[PDB]
């Protein structure tokens, strides 16, 4: 929420160089370098995976590969800051935190105290480090069953995320706040 | 101030070496430096790049002044409490084999007959000379 607010070849070319300038700086870069010409490569194969017309681009691809690492301007760190940056916002890695809140939802039904406890709470911390997630009916239903369910821990949990996020953003509230007025008689 | 003038300054020697007067104010810049700082900021090539640099610079001028200023910094770099010295000392022991040798050509060419001392050879020696008591003001050789 902080960051986002062939060519792809070329960028490869210019980080690469830029790298290259920092070995003459500093030693152990090499290692860095190598390890990304790795990254590049098996990325390219595991598109391929998934056909003859990315065959014979991937092998132009790979070809070139091996050459541009037997080949070992102006281009300076700020400009490699946003290169790989976006570079990395092309891998599979960004796109993974909408996976992991599913994977947190199977967690709330479960036969254990503790466990939902503590991933009650962590999602407290998380949604109030991102105010704008209370959208998805889904997490919406969730911390409503949570409200309603059978044990004293996970309900105070609840309580305190809904008012805390109720905090955060001052307006906007007033549709919260009838479901958490009734819960003061809770014994 | 560390962090920025570690990159900038032997660009700014190699810009300006012409100048004795600027040469001269930014040799007071390395006085002030946490020189910790070349150690933890894994930044020893550009401390070589300074060495060379302000090398030159001392090969292309001889107003005393800048000769005064280098000294004092290779004096605050052979501080004996950082882990820097061993590198700049021996660079400097190169140094002072050059400017022996050239002791060697004044000493040989003034005993001798030579050119009857001839103006020329007289102000070599002069030259190398001013550099000699520079540096020696501030270190025992």
């Amino acid at each position: 929420v902080t960051s986002k607010m062939d060519e792809i070849q070329q960028l490869q070319k210019a980080l690469l160089d830029y790298l290259d300038e920092n070995t003459e700086t500093d030693p152990s870069l090499v290692f860095s370098r190598k390890f990304y010409i790795a990254q590049w490569f098996r990325d390219t194969t595991l598109e391929t995976e998934k056909k003859e017309i990315e065959t014979t681009g991937q092998i132009m691809h790979r070809a070139e590969n091996r050459k541009k690492f037997l080949r070992s301007d102006t281009v300076d760190y700020d400009d490699a800051c946003l290169i790989v940056r976006y570079l990395a916002s092309m891998r599979p890695f960004a796109q993974s935190f909408d996976i992991y809140l599913t994977q947190i939802l199977r967690v709330l039904g479960e036969n254990a105290i503790a466990v939902r406890t503590k991933a009650m709470k962590c999602l407290s911390e998380v949604v109030a480090v991102d105010p704008s997630i209370l959208a998805r009916l889904d997490m919406q239903r969730g911390v409503h069953g949570r409200l309603m369910d059978n044990s004293t821990s996970v309900r105070e949990a609840a309580v305190e995320l809904l008012g805390r996020f109720v905090l955060c953003r001052p307006q906007l509230a007033e549709q919260y706040y009838d479901m958490l007025i009734e819960r003061i008689l809770d014994t | 101030l560390t962090e920025h003038f570690i990159i900038t300054l032997p660009m700014l020697l190699s810009k300006y070496s012409a100048d004795a007067e600027k040469v001269a104010n930014l040799l007071q810049i390395p006085q002030y430096f946490d020189l910790e700082i070349y150690s933890t900021g894994r930044m020893e090539k550009h401390l070589d790049a300074l060495l060379k640099q302000i090398k030159f610079v001392v090969e292309k001028h001889v107003e005393s002044d800048v000769l005064e200023a280098c000294s004092k910094t290779y004096s605050i770099l052979c501080s004996e409490e950082y882990t820097i010295q061993n590198r700049v000392d021996i660079a400097r022991s190169q140094l002072i084999d050059e400017f022996v040798d050239r002791f060697n050509h004044s000493v040989e060419d003034l005993l001798q007959e030579g050119e009857e001392a001839d103006d020329d050879d007289i102000y070599n020696v002069l030259s190398t000379l001013k550099r000699l008591t520079s540096f020696h003001n501030a270190h025992d050789l």
